[PDB]
């Protein structure tokens, strides 16, 4: 249950996620169990909230950075850490109003990037009526 | 020139410095002129200054494609008239004996 | 010396920063006086970038170090410029107006040109760096008073290189310079504007003929 | 159309049926060199120049006008005539509105600057044909 | 002739003008003048504030109404078959 | 949620409007929304910044009498724009269809 | 032949005429625009060098000399007519697909 | 004492915040000058006076607004490539016109 919540897209909300697998694979032996490890389910807070990060940008093209810090669940200051770290990687692009109003997921566009893919609807439009009136022939004759 | 440079501008400020009776009057004129579109402004009284209505970048707009239609009318004009003209004198040559 | 005492200040700034290598004394106006002149003619010609390589770094510039009082006034007013302190800018504007440009008489009827392409010329590059300033902030740098601010850059913006309007009431100095396509259209619409004007003369010239 | 055998799923028995395979001439080498050899037409649209592809701009709107008709009318004839309702057709005219072009899109304003491209160059290209009838 | 002349320029400066404004600028003397004036200019007075918004919106929706009208505005269509045809001439 | 943005030409609407249309709080259709997308259900984009949804792909509904209706219509009226076009174009350039 | 059987060798198609509403990508446009101008300008300065006189006697004599064999004037107006014309095939489709589909 | 290691220290100065300047600003949009001054560990005064500075050079060309405090950065603005070649073209036709028609000032 635990290995498909945090491959799907789903929001993790993260001690909730924390809370329901404490008192079972915390407490599970040497991954999580040992004293070293006990600060592996700490860390495992980063890993969570990264891969919600990572779906969100893909989805909110605009969001408000003071929502963003609820549905991760973090502290502020360290939410926008968080936001640099992912950009400084390059797995995101985005673009941080820091007073904390708006963060923007914004990947480059160009002009000719944008009239590519409308070119395209177009044509596809042409192909799709022309394949339809083909079988509204045949429906005429097996009626 | 005013407007140009001063983009919000009061009335009291335009009044002294072109001697203008009153804040009254000088409205008068201007509301007038920008009706032609010669300053370019539009006036606030409820807040009193007057604020330069920008045009920026023209080329963002579709302003550049009145202008090509014009020029291309004067360049297929001149290649007709090149045109015409210049058998204008062969005409006359062909026909004249030569050696 | 003849480009530098006509109006055309473009070509002394090239034929006289070469006279400073090959200067010959021989009946002619000292080696001080080309020196400072060259840096005349450098400072309202060439760009900020185009002054740097070849008035400061100029090494003939700095063989001659700055013993006439001169050379002093208009190398400073350079260096300060460049280092963009404009805290010292301006008090060297006044000492370059009062001892070089008027008692020279090649300068004496060009002190007019100077001094009002100086003004605008370093108020140009101060805009660039910034979207928005106070006129306050802007003034008070310089040490020179709101009012007196308010006036001086109303003259040079009609001719444009300011490139920038002052909301009176907000007192923001906000800057609009076009760097897009735009700049790439006006150009090619006038050049190409020009070359009609010739085609129409010279054909309609050629019938008649 | 090749038969082909499959459930037509609707509450309905096993249909066999004609679907439709677009089909494309082509032609041997041996026989082609022979083909257009025979054929010596200046054509409705061959591609050529700039007045027949214009023809074909004229042929390619009046194309367009008579096929929707016929999608028209074969929704009248569905409650009129009883034809099956075949979901699929239907389908595909749901994605025709769904991917449907609109204005006021982000790609208004770039066709927008691009219209100004075309011309402008096309206007300097004029200008120089100017140059070399005049020489 | 004044006041419909001052009245006509107003409509590019705002929408509103205060009910003291617009007595003022026309020259009006009494405030009967001022309200059937504006009725006359198709503008409502609703708590003794004009509301020009109105009449202007309006007034393009019936110009688009017209017939002279196509190569007025200028289609992208028509600009390319004029040239076209310049061409093929 | 998803049949109410089909039937509408309109391809965006706020999310104030679809929580009076699925009974539920405003708080509980954001998430919800993301959820749909995820699915792939509905595709689109989330702004926050006006409180909206904008879609660019809609599941195609269940067919019924209603819709189809719709459909008649909008074909009907895209045939309107084609024909009003040729007939002006054929005028334009009349002489120089070569 | 019959005229019956010309019509078959040619083949009509639907696909003659769905080929002219079908709009290019725009990448393409931009690279000819770019293209076409660019070689024109190198040519453009071999066409000063030709007209620098050329005027003396004997026309054999100025072919050779001017390289006016494989004649730069006439390719830059080949070059230049091609893209001329396109670029207004290009617009007229365009104009005719936004209207006509939305 | 040292004119060579005042020189080379002061170079050192700037690269030593350019580095760092880097840092700051990948994730951009619109950062805080204030934030600025709490990493680098130089007075808001200060900040601005450098990267003044190095606006102009074009090391990275952004612009201050002071009226909000941030610092907005900008790289590669689009330009119009196809206008860039025709700009050379024109030029070339300028001079033909002028050689043309000293050609043709025999017929006079």
């Amino acid at each position: 249950s635990l290995v498909k919540l945090f491959t799907t897209n789903e929001l993790m909300r993260w001690p909730i996620v924390q809370k329901t697998y404490e008192p079972v694979l915390n407490e599970d032996d040497l991954a999580f169990g040992g004293e070293a490890n006990k600060h592996h389910w700490e860390d495992l807070q980063k890993r969570v909230i990264e891969h919600n990060l990572r779906v969100i940008s893909e989805y909110y093209s605009r969001i408000t950075l003071l929502r963003l810090n609820e549905l991760l669940d973090l502290t502020e200051s360290q939410t926008e850490t968080y936001i640099s770290d992912l950009v400084n990687q390059g797995i995101i692009y985005a673009k941080v109003n820091r007073p904390a109003k708006i963060v923007n997921f914004e990947k480059p566009k160009n002009s000719s990037q944008l009239l590519n893919e409308w070119s395209h609807n177009v044509d596809e439009l042409l192909e799709h009526i022309e394949t339809i009136g083909h079988l509204i022939t045949k429906e005429e004759i097996m009626h | 020139i005013i407007s140009l440079t001063y983009k919000k501008i009061s009335l009291r400020d335009i009044c002294l410095k072109l001697n203008l009776d009153s804040e009254q009057t000088v409205e008068y004129m201007v509301s007038r002129a920008i009706r032609d579109g010669v300053i370019e402004a539009k006036i606030n009284h409820e807040d009193g200054f007057i604020e330069t209505t920008e045009l920026l970048n023209i080329y963002d707009s579709e302003d550049p494609q009145q202008v090509f239609d014009e020029r291309i009318k004067f360049a297929n004009q001149l290649h007709d008239e090149y045109l015409v003209s210049m058998r204008y004198p062969e005409d006359k040559k062909t026909q004249q004996n030569e050696k | 010396i003849h480009c530098l005492a006509v109006r055309n200040f473009k070509e002394a700034a090239k034929l006289l920063v070469d006279s400073l290598a090959t200067f010959t004394s021989i009946e002619l106006t000292s080696y001080e006086s080309i020196a400072t002149y060259a840096s005349v003619t450098g400072l309202f010609t060439l760009e900020r970038t185009d002054l740097k390589s070849k008035v400061i770094d100029s090494p003939e510039l700095l063989s001659l170090i700055s013993t006439t009082a001169a050379l002093q006034s208009i190398s400073s007013l350079t260096i300060s410029l460049y280092a963009s302190d404009y805290a010292s800018y301006f008090p060297y504007l006044l000492e370059t107006y009062a001892n070089v440009l008027i008692p020279c008489k090649y300068l004496n009827r060009h002190a007019d040109f100077f001094v009002r392409e100086m003004r605008r010329k370093v108020y140009a590059q101060l805009l660039e760096s910034y979207k928005t300033l106070s006129l306050k902030s802007m003034a008070s740098a310089f040490g020179v008073s709101v009012a007196f601010l308010d006036n001086d850059l109303g003259k040079f913006i009609p001719n444009k290189q300011l490139n920038c309007v002052i909301d009176r009431v907000n007192g923001i100095v906000e800057t609009n310079r076009p760097d897009n396509k735009n700049a790439q259209y006006h150009l090619l619409v006038k050049q190409g504007d020009g070359l009609l004007t010739k085609l129409q003369k010279y054909g309609a010239a050629v019938r008649l003929t | 159309y090749v038969a082909i055998e499959q459930v037509k799923d609707d509450g309905t028995s096993t249909e066999k049926t004609f679907l439709h395979l677009p089909c494309t001439i082509e032609a041997e080498e041996a026989e082609e060199i022979g083909v257009e050899h025979l054929l010596r037409d200046v054509r409705d649209q061959a591609a050529g120049g700039l007045s027949i592809r214009l023809t074909n701009q004229l042929k390619s709107l009046k194309g367009l006008q008579s096929k929707l008709k016929d999608v028209v009318e074969y929704l009248d004839k569905v409650i009129n005539k009883e034809l099956p309702i075949n979901h699929t057709i239907l389908g595909k005219l749901q994605d025709v509105f769904n991917l449907l072009p609109n204005l006021g899109t982000p790609d208004d304003d770039e066709i927008d600057v691009e219209n100004h491209d075309r011309i402008n160059i096309s206007n300097n290209l004029q200008k120089a044909l100017t140059v070399k009838t005049n020489d | 002739a004044i006041r419909d002349e001052i009245a006509k320029n107003t409509e590019l400066s705002y929408d509103f003008l205060p009910l003291s404004n617009i007595k003022a600028l026309l020259f009006f003397n009494n405030e009967k003048e001022t309200e059937k004036f504006a009725l006359e200019r198709n503008w409502p007075i609703v708590n003794s504030k004009v509301y020009f918004n109105n009449q202007s919106k309006e007034k393009a929706d019936y110009e688009d109404e017209m017939m002279h009208e196509e190569d007025q505005k200028t289609n992208i269509i028509e600009k390319a078959m004029d040239y076209a045809i310049s061409i093929e001439n | 949620l998803i049949e109410t943005v089909f039937v509408k030409n309109i391809r965006m609407l706020s999310f104030e409007d679809i929580s009076k249309a699925t009974h539920l709080p405003k708080d509980n259709v954001e998430h919800l929304v993301m959820r749909a997308i995820s699915l792939g259900l509905l595709k689109g984009s989330i702004d926050q910044v006006n409180e909206l949804v904008t879609i660019s792909w809609v599941q195609p509904r269940i067919i019924s009498g209603d819709q189809i209706t719709k459909m008649k219509d909008r074909l009907v009226e895209w045939n309107d724009q084609v024909e009003k076009l040729g007939k002006k174009m054929e005028a334009r350039g009349q002489s120089i269809w070569v | 032949k019959t005229a019956k059987e010309t019509k078959m060798l040619m083949n009509l198609h639907k696909e003659q005429w769905q080929s002219g509403l079908k709009m290019y990508d725009y990448e393409e446009k931009e690279e000819s625009n770019l293209a076409a101008t660019k070689s024109m300008v190198k040519i453009a300065e071999q066409y000063s060098k030709r007209i620098e006189e050329e005027k003396e006697l004997t026309e054999e004599e100025l072919k050779t000399r001017y390289v006016g064999r494989q004649d730069p004037k006439k390719h830059l107006s080949e070059t230049a007519d091609e893209t001329l014309e396109n670029n207004i095939v290009s617009v007229l489709t365009a104009g005719v697909n936004s209207v006509a589909i939305k | 004492g040292d004119e060579l290691t005042r020189s080379h220290f002061n170079a050192l100065y700037d690269t030593l915040l350019e580095s760092n300047l880097c840092k700051i600003i990948e994730p951009f949009e619109c950062v805080e000058i204030s934030h600025i001054s709490k990493i680098i560990g130089l007075d808001t005064q200060q900040v601005e006076g450098k990267l003044s500075q190095m606006i102009l050079d074009k090391i990275f060309y952004g612009v201050l607004d002071q009226g909000n405090g941030w610092l907005y950065v900008y790289e590669t603005p689009n330009q119009d490539a196809t206008y860039d070649s025709a700009l050379e073209l024109v030029g070339q036709l300028n001079k033909v016109v002028d050689q043309l028609f000293e050609k043709a000032s025999v017929l006079y």
